[PDB]
């Protein structure tokens, strides 16, 4: 009886177990949640002749 | 290859040369006229590798020391411009890439950190019931430490 | 007097793209990672350019940016069939000649102008206008996959 | 009298293909872990470019 209770309350206060990947999940989810910067007016191209 | 074979190119060497200043009229339209003349003078020839023949350049000019002098200085400015922009290319590739090791030393740092907060939770929990429950043996458990966090108050 | 002029265009380099080819290259490396579909994919340098070239011989691009270039509304009888008819000729007076990678040719744009300074200026304007646009639909497209990938993390 | 106009298409992207995009990649996502599929397969753009 002591420890099968001492054994519920450590898991019912300590929780589900996570691995490694969740955690590496949950901090690309944070910098995916940070949101794109755009920038407009960047050029898409390279001039070989120039107009004239 | 490509500074080679480009009208710009052509046009920043020939604007930059001394063999244009000295023929200059000037007026705009004749200046215009034997600039763009002169741009043609420098032909680009590419090569096949099917049938062995490489890249060629040929130059035309009005002195046959000229057309030496002209060519060398011509095929040295294009490899000093594209020397100029494999240099750029090669330092905004070298800025993406440690943008991108920062971010992704960040993001261990964080993972860490959170993993090492979770422990210290555990630890407190475990401190908290074991002192509740008087388990004062050190000695409870066979299996030695890296137990799983679960049952990780079986310990003194 | 219909004079012409000529413009040649490539690839741009990295250190022009600015920070989207920073995003691009995150999004790629998350796909490598998840729904492995890279199988050495092009780069982001083709896929900008892929896209410019896509606004520049469209038949829409030309047509907005003569409607707005400020050389067209001074030839403006008032009529709109004679309207349509001269914007409709100004449109096809835009060409693009795709190049061939076999014969060492790039991508040209010829247009053709009333005036020779309007033969410079509307093609350097309308290579800016392109090149604009095609910015503005990668920001678009940028966006849209990054919402994407960001709810399918959260799911997973 | 017969007047003729004429349109040019092209392939859409992600985002004016709406939500069925994401639902397509997570059944491609369920689909390459079991039937294994071809990796250099056409993307769902292609695809829906080619039912229009």
């Amino acid at each position: 009886r002591p420890m099968l209770q001492a054994r519920l309350e450590n898991l019912q206060a300590v929780g589900p177990a996570f691995d490694l990947d969740y955690d590496q999940n949950r901090a690309m989810l944070n910098t995916l949640n940070v949101g794109p910067t755009l920038d407009p007016r960047f050029q898409t191209y390279r001039y070989l002749r120039t107009p004239e | 290859v490509m500074q080679l074979a480009s009208w710009d190119t052509r046009r920043e060497f020939w604007l930059q040369t001394d063999y244009y200043k000295q023929r200059m009229v000037g007026n705009s339209k004749a200046d215009a006229a034997l600039l763009d003349e002169m741009i043609n003078n420098i032909q680009f020839i590419p090569g096949d590798f099917t049938r062995a023949v490489n890249d060629s350049v040929k130059l035309i000019a009005e002195t046959a020391p000229d057309a030496n002098n002209l060519l060398r200085q011509y095929v040295a400015f294009a490899s000093q411009r594209a020397a100029s922009h494999l240099n750029d290319e090669l330092k905004g590739a070298w800025a993406a890439r440690t943008i991108q090791m920062k971010a992704q030393v960040k993001r261990q740092e964080e993972v860490a950190k959170a993993i090492y907060d979770r422990r210290m939770n555990s630890i407190e929990q475990a401190l908290k019931i074991a002192e509740q429950h008087n388990i004062s043996r050190s000695a409870t458990d066979v299996p030695a430490e890296e137990l799983p966090d679960s049952e990780m108050f079986l310990l003194g | 007097q219909e004079w012409s002029s000529t413009a040649i265009t490539d690839r741009p380099t990295v250190n022009m793209l600015g920070g989207y080819y920073s995003q691009q290259q995150f999004l790629r490396n998350l796909d490598v990672r998840s729904n492995m579909a890279s199988a050495d994919q092009p780069s982001v340098m083709d896929e900008a350019y892929k896209e410019f070239v896509m606004q520049l011989a469209s038949w829409d691009t030309r047509r907005e940016f003569w409607l707005q270039t400020d050389y067209y509304k001074q030839r403006m009888v008032g009529n709109s069939k004679a309207d349509a008819a001269l914007l409709d000729e100004m449109i096809n007076n835009i060409q693009f000649i795709p190049g061939d990678f076999t014969r060492a040719v790039n991508d040209s744009v010829k247009l053709i102008a009333e005036t020779a300074p309007d033969a410079n200026n509307l093609l350097r304007q309308y290579v800016a206008f392109a090149s604009q646009r095609a910015a503005s639909h990668l920001n678009d497209e940028l966006k849209g996959a990054w919402a994407a990938r960001t709810i399918q993390m959260k799911a997973q």
